[PDB]
């Protein structure tokens, strides 16, 4: 959340959810 | 103890009335406030009182425009009392139990809801869409336990407006809406530019849990929300990501294919309902069905066969008293969502 911000502002939110994925 | 208070009726006149209530207990509490139930004196009829602290409020607004069979009725609303306090009660039809409750109990069992309860729930709650989303009110947080159910009659009524919101082109809204399980990809996105499709995403996420016994994406997370919705969809496609957010961008990342819908589900699961969830939960929001669409949509062709009846024996519902607001999305449809049996 205070982390999806982050992935949603940095432009990582995909490459992130595919990584947790595991993968 | 027998409450005595000065009401004013929740769809007109704007007449404040004196009405008189007992047998109140507390059926709920959170974040919001407390819901009760209630006995109107006069009737005898059973009322659930939602009591908010509260500028206007948004979901009394929203509340006193709406007249539908598939939503809790605003019967009245009164203001009560630091002293500053002030709570807005809304005096609501009352309704014995949720699909949340419903489902639970089925799951537990480790059976499926029967396919006749999936149509009738799911056709209902797209009936309330259409009617809300013909005045550009999105709910924002349809979820089983926002959906009431008549156990008998097999009846449902979209709850809580308290999320709900008259959307605007070009005028921001939260993203970070929606219970989470049930919350649209582009809102995991963060899209502020969102339209009253992510009520259908949520109501394609109710169709899927209804099918699979469990909810199709229990994220324990935000991010982890997004996790479990590629682990069906798999990763939008860089156009995509611009109809969910077009501020929203991502140079690179691993291409992930889409999972089969035909297995995601148990083998038996009826290949209409299968269907349908595919049309629901798109990543595009544009290219979901419209809740007028979904109605009549071929899964729900049992419904408008005249010799339908609920397993209890009973006859169905109403299912076809489709008004000009309701219609108004695609006024032509009525022909096909009326059936000849229906029409007067
Ligand atoms: C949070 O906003 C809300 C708005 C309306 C309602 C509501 O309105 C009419 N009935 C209900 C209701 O909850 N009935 C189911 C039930 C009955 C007995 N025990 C538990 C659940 C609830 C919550």
């Amino acid at each position: 959340h205070r982390l999806l911000q982050q992935l949603v502002l940095s432009g990582n939110l995909i490459k992130e959810a595919v990584r947790r994925l595991h993968s | 103890k027998v409450t005595t208070v000065v009401a004013t009726p929740g769809q007109g006149p704007d007449r404040p009335q004196e009405v008189s209530y007992t047998d109140t207990k507390v059926i709920g509490n959170g974040s919001f406030g407390v819901v009760y139930q209630a006995k109107l004196c006069d009737s005898g009829e059973l009322v659930a009182i939602k009591k908010v602290l509260q500028f206007k409020n948004r979901e009394l607004q929203i509340m006193r425009k709406l007249d539908h069979c598939n939503i809790v009725r605003l019967r009245y609303f009164f203001y009560s009392s630091k002293k500053d306090e002030v709570y807005l009660n809304l005096v609501l039809d009352y309704v014995p139990e949720t699909v949340y409750r419903v489902a639970r109990h089925y799951s537990r069992a480790k059976q499926t809801l029967p396919v006749i309860y999936v149509k009738l729930y799911m056709y209902q709650l797209f009936r309330s869409l259409a009617y809300i989303h013909s005045f550009g009110i999105c709910h924002r947080d349809i979820k089983p336990q926002n959906l009431l159910l008549d156990p008998d009659t097999a009846v449902l009524k979209l709850c809580d407006f308290g999320s709900a919101k008259q959307l605007v082109r070009g005028e921001p809204n939260v993203s970070y809406i929606c219970s989470r399980y049930y919350r649209a990809p582009e809102l995991i996105f963060g899209a502020t530019d969102y339209t009253s499709s992510i009520d259908v995403w949520s109501a394609g996420c109710v169709l899927a849990e209804l099918l699979l016994g469990q909810p199709i994406f229990p994220g324990d997370s935000g991010v982890d929300q997004l996790v479990e919705i590629i682990k069906v969809l798999g990763t939008p496609t860089r156009e995509q990501i611009r109809e969910m957010n077009p501020n929203y961008t991502e140079f690179k990342f691993p291409q992930i294919k889409a999972h089969p819908w035909t297995k995601v589900f148990r083998p038996r699961t009826p290949p209409e309902a299968i269907a349908l969830c595919s049309r629901l939960l798109e990543y595009t929001p544009t290219a979901r069905l419209t809740p007028l669409e979904a109605c009549a949509h071929s899964f729900f062709d049992e419904l408008r066969d005249p010799n339908v009846k609920l397993p209890n024996g009973r006859d169905t519902p109403a299912l076809f008293n489709f008004t000009t607001q309701e219609l108004s999305s695609n006024p032509p449809l009525a022909t096909i969502l009326i059936p000849p049996h229906a029409r007067i």
